[PDB]
RNA sequence: CGGCCCCCUGGACGAAGACUGACGCUCAGGUGCGAAAGCGUGGGGAGCAAACAGGAUUAGAUACCCUGGUAGUCCACGCCGUAAACGAUGUCGACUUGGAGGUUGUGCCCUUGAGGCGUGGCUUCCGGAGCUAACGCGUUAAGUCGACCGCCUGGGGAGUAC
């Protein structure tokens, strides 16, 4: 039950923070493709986006850090 | 697993919640894993072995199920 | 009318808590001196019983073999497990030139004239089986004609 | 004799799901509707007719027919079919080596008969209560197993089967001895052991009944002849 | 000939996949198993509990016709998913009928809110609606004679996840689950959910528009460990459950049943 | 790479026989066609049919008598690795005359017996039984 | 890889029809250009072994092509090797 | 071969077309790449840790366990050329029943929805015929064949001596 297949997105955006936030943990970790049911191709992209965000301090690497 | 006790929340409940959060995180498990160095080979082996086991559980057992026990 | 030859008898063991339980295997083969052959492999605590069992086995599940006179119709290979066997038709008078278990099967089958070598393993049980297979597969001229949609004179 | 329309109504044309099929049943399959295999009734019917004819012929020479169906849905029905044409049957679990090992099973049959006699004709009664109970239980067991085949005497001259994959042991036994086999063979089943294959739905009850009934009729006809 | 080919496309034309065409004739009844034949490869093992109406006893003898459902084929041997869901489509059609004249009228009787909306029951089935829907104003049916007779006037429906809150009394008055997972959230919002499969540690009740709930084994009852959930509740049944916990991240809404 | 077309054809035929295939198709060649014709004459296949202009496909129609296959055995003898040429006296007898040996001679491809009759030997293509 | 425009240019020059592209000579030219390009890269990056494998393969292919040309038609080959400046 | 970014760069696959026109397959010698450890010169050195030291354990304990700990692991440029370098399965091509997946394209179809019907590439498991000493392999063959190469000929002595 993938979101990105239905939406039909060409590429996942690191700037689209809200969207990312659904796929990240309360502890900051990226959520598995088993749980979200994201398609494999998209999942990787999502992960990459998240990573990018983390570099730009848009998303946090973890809950504890400060 | 950062948590804040809600207004008029019991202590025990809060504790339980915290525990749940911890479990979700898999923090303890992670710690256990990083206690000692696992050779790459060993890591590989476990992963594949585990996978195999899972597969066995899924299919062979299902086949067994079709036939009644008594 | 049926002739029956006990090829081999072998003592086989099973280890148990006490010690070794021994038993006997009898390999026999029976035939009517024409196409019909059948081997039987019987097992029992005593020899004679085992032999009897083998004979009984043989007598059922026989098999027919197309024989051009006293000999085979063409050179035929037969394999089973280790034992791979070649047998070749031969002129009247030559006799059964074949070794061991193989000979016995031939004799009962009512082949009188063969040139037959057992390559590979010569484990009696396997070799007899191989021989049987060879015999079985061997097609006659008439049969071949039938298969091919021709007369016997067309094939020669 | 049996029409195509009737068969269709029954649900003969339906088969098993596509993942459970046997590729040796690819000739008898027509297509796949809703991911479920459809048996070709154009190829089935003539075969069925032929089988029926064969059965009739067998009957005519005083042949013994054995009706096998241990599905438990069509156990009631097969027995009924058997009884209509006063033939023999195995509606509960086929005893491994019923036919191949007849001589042992002949003893069992005899025992059963004896038990029955004791129950009915003797009228002695006066038996220790536990012992009596045990005896009764034994009788029940025997009846369930060998009730249809108690009057068979020897081996049957033909073997009608409701499912080939389910009764493979029986089929195998029939092949070893050389008894003609008349199997109803769904898409999942193997037709190679069967002599007179009948491509049709083993599972559906109405279809099974239909299959039985025609066969019974043919047997009766043969007997009459 | 092509008689059969044409007959095949004919029979394709005169059936469909869902429980739509009321076709299976009940051809054997035995407690506790009904069985039909809707022109499928095999007969359904129907429960008796998809067919007794509103007080416990059976309603349909031999020959009677209800459609069932489909799109799932062969678990080993057999054919269907149950006809009772069939019924849900009919209910949906009646609810939809409202749209035409902007007013669906039956009877709705709603005594109380498990999760903030009185429960309304139509015919055999009972549904849960959000808190406003029960009353047109602030009237509140707590002062009304218990389990009172009105109809239902619809207040709110969730359109994906099936929750419908309907309007008792006042006759005169006339990606997708997981972003905004804050609706049934706040601590204990009770829900009505059908269980799906009980995995010997769990029960898997999950209804609210493409989510997954567990109610695992610890609550379920008021005994902890010796319980074995298959004994204690059901298979395929709409029950009392509420959230107790949502993680919108590792989609594990952990519902409960001891409440 | 494809090195021996005749051999390949033979293999295909064998596989068809094994697997109870009605007809066996392959890319056509003149030699192959000739072989097919020979087989037909000798009665191991039902019929052969070449079809196409640019890249034609030879289609043999295999034969089955009483369930089992007709072509009991079919081996190449000459092969690109190691060629076999026989003189008319040295020509073989497959299955003691019951089978045939396809032999390519100066006067076209023919069965061994035919070759013998003619009074000429050549390249031994395949044994068929 | 070789840029599209460059490739096109190469094709036009060596190819008779300019739509042809698959002409042996054209192919050789294409290979050669690529090789030349990669020389610069490999001067810089001596440990890039994986990449160098591809280059080697390309070279081999080119050689093969040349050989083919030689047996078929000598004059053409000679011309080609004058144009490209291939020692052999 | 695993954070993220950029620069240079090799291969794979699909979609249609268009072109070249057997240019192919395999390969003794030859050439290159080739884990870890190891070597050389120059850097670096957190953690880990051969060696080493102490503390235990023990009959002993030149080990396992504990506390420390140096080469090394890291980088640059050279050398080494071996591993259960394994799928213990040479490379290339053709042919022979099926099922359940994964991954990555792509054509059509009302995408009426996460779908429906195909068609390509790579890939995991199960299993048929056949094969196999059996175990098992089974369209990714260990089946049926062809082309080329490599290699084996009882165990030890020995992959050692010269």
């Amino acid at each position: 039950f993938c979101r990105f297949t239905a939406e039909g997105v060409q590429e996942i955006d690191y700037k689209d923070i809200a969207t990312l936030k659904n796929y990240i943990t309360e502890s900051g970790k990226i959520v598995p493709s088993r749980i979200t049911g994201t398609r494999a191709k998209y999942q990787r992209q999502l992960a990459r986006a998240i990573k990018r965000a983390r570099y730009l301090s848009l998303l946090p690497y973890t809950d504890r850090h400060q | 697993p950062v948590i804040k006790v809600r207004e008029n929340e019991p202590f025990d409940v809060a504790l339980r919640r915290f525990k749940r959060s911890c479990e979700k995180a898999g923090v303890l498990a992670e710690v256990r894993r990083r206690e000692f160095y696992e050779k790459p080979t060993t890591e590989r082996k476990r992963a594949k072995a585990s996978a195999v086991k899972r597969h066995a559980k899924k299919l062979a057992r299902e086949n067994a199920r079709r036939t009644r026990l008594y | 009318e049926l002739q029956e030859k006990l090829i081999a008898v072998n003592r086989v063991s099973k280890t148990v808590k006490g010690g070794r339980i021994f038993s006997f295997t009898a390999l026999t083969v029976v035939g009517d001196g024409n196409g019909r052959v059948g081997f039987g492999y019987g097992k029992a605590r005593e020899v004679p019983a085992a032999i009897q069992k083998a004979m009984e086995k043989a007598r059922r599940n026989m098999i027919n073999v197309a024989l051009n006179n006293g000999t085979l119709q063409h050179p035929v290979k037969g394999v089973h497990t280790g034992s791979r066997v070649f047998m070749q038709p031969a002129s009247e008078g030559t006799g059964i030139i074949a070794g061991g278990a193989m000979r016995a099967v031939l004799e009962v089958a009512g082949v009188h004239n063969v040139l037959a070598k057992a390559y590979g393993s010569t484990n009696p049980i396997n070799v007899v089986r191989a021989t049987i297979d060879g015999l079985e597969n061997m097609n006659s001229p008439e049969m071949v004609a039938a298969k091919r949609g021709k007369s016997v004179e067309e094939i020669l | 004799t049996v029409s195509m329309r009737d068969m269709l109504k029954a649900g003969v044309h339906f088969g098993h799901q596509t993942r459970y099929w046997n590729p040796k049943m690819k000739p008898f399959i027509f297509g796949a509707r809703n991911k479920v295999h459809i048996i070709n009734l154009e190829k089935t019917v003539p075969m069925f007719n032929e089988a029926l004819a064969e059965l009739n012929k067998i009957a005519s020479r005083k042949g013994k027919i054995l009706f096998v169906g241990t599905k438990r849905a069509a156990s009631e029905a097969v027995k009924d079919a058997a009884l209509s044409c006063d033939q023999f049957f195995v509606n509960h679990r086929w005893l491994g080596g019923m036919l191949t090992n007849w001589k042992t099973v002949r003893q069992s049959i005899k025992r059963l008969k004896d038990l029955e006699t004791q129950s009915q004709d003797g009228t002695f009664d006066k038996l220790t209560k536990k012992e009596a109970l045990m005896r009764t239980r034994e009788l029940e067991k025997l009846e369930n197993s060998l009730g249809g085949i108690k009057d068979m005497g020897g081996l049957p001259d033909a073997l009608f089967v409701i499912d080939a994959d389910h009764e493979h042991i029986a089929i195998k036994e029939a092949n070893n001895l050389g008894i003609p086999v008349f199997a109803i063979v769904d898409t999942n089943s193997d037709p190679d052991g069967v002599d007179f294959v009948i491509p049709g739905n083993d599972d559906a009850i109405r279809a099974v009944t239909l299959y039985l009934g025609a066969v019974a009729a043919t047997v009766r006809e043969g007997r009459s002849q | 000939e092509s008689f059969a080919q044409l007959f095949e496309e004919s029979l394709k034309e005169i059936e469909t996949r869902p429980g739509s065409i009321v076709r299976g004739v009940v051809v054997a009844i035995d407690k506790d198993v009904v069985l039909v034949d809707a022109g499928l490869k095999s007969e359904s093992a129907i429960p008796a509990e998809q067919f007794k109406n509103a007080q416990g006893e059976l309603e349909i003898q031999v020959g009677d016709e209800v459609d069932v459902a489909l799109d799932a084929v062969e678990d080993g041997f057999g054919e269907t998913l149950l006809s009772r869901e069939k019924a849900k489509r009919h209910e949906a059609w009646i609810t939809l009928e409202k749209a035409y004249e902007d007013a669906e009228t039956v009877t709705g009787v709603i005594n109380g809110k498990v999760k903030g909306g009185f429960t309304v029951e139509l015919n055999g089935i009972r549904a849960f609606l959000p808190g406003s829907l029960v009353d047109v104003r602030p009237v509140r049916d707590t002062l009304h004679l218990e389990g009172k007779e009105l109809e239902f006037k619809v207040i709110k429906l969730d359109q994906k996840r099936n929750n419908v809150v309907v309007s008792r009394r006042a006759v005169i008055e006339s990606e997708d689950p997981w972003v905004a997972i804050a609706k049934r959230y706040p601590e204990g919002t009770k829900l009505t959910g059908r269980v799906t499969n009980l995995t010997d540690y769990g029960c898997f009740v999950e209804i609210e528009e493409g989510v997954e709930g567990l109610v695992h084994v610890s609550e379920m009852d008021w005994t902890n460990k010796n319980i074995h959930p298959s004994k204690v509740v059901n298979v395929g049944d709409v029950v009392e459950v509420m959230v107790l916990d949502i993680d919108e991240e590792r989609r594990r809404i952990s519902l409960g049943l001891k409440q | 790479s494809m090195q021996d077309p005749i051999a390949d054809m033979l293999t295909r035929i064998r596989n068809g026989q094994a697997a109870n295939k009605a007809a066996v198709t392959m890319p056509s060649s003149k030699l192959k066609v000739a072989i097919a014709n020979v087989l037909k004459e000798e009665g191991f296949i039902e019929d052969f049919k070449v079809e196409g202009d640019t890249k034609p496909e030879l289609e043999l129609t295999l034969k089955y008598f009483q369930g089992k296959a007709v072509v009991e055995s079919i081996q190449r003898v000459s092969r690109p690795g190691l060629r076999i040429y026989k003189r008319k006296d040295e020509l073989p007898k497959v299955m003691a005359g019951l089978g045939i040996a396809v032999v390519s001679t100066s006067k076209g491809v023919m069965t061994d017996r035919a070759a013998r009759q003619a009074g000429l030997g050549g390249e031994i293509i395949c044994y068929v039984a | 890889s070789l840029s599209t425009e460059a490739t096109a240019k190469i094709v036009s020059e060596f190819g008779r029809d300019a739509n042809d592209t698959g002409s042996t000579e054209v192919q050789v030219a294409l290979l050669t250009a690529q090789i030349n390009h990669l020389q610069g890269h490999f001067a810089e990056h001596k440990k890039d072994h994986h990449s160098r494998r591809g280059l080697l393969r390309m070279v081999s292919q080119r050689r093969k092509l040349l050989d083919y040309l030689k047996r078929k038609d000598v004059a053409r080959y000679t011309q080609l090797i004058e144009r490209l400046g291939l020692r052999r």
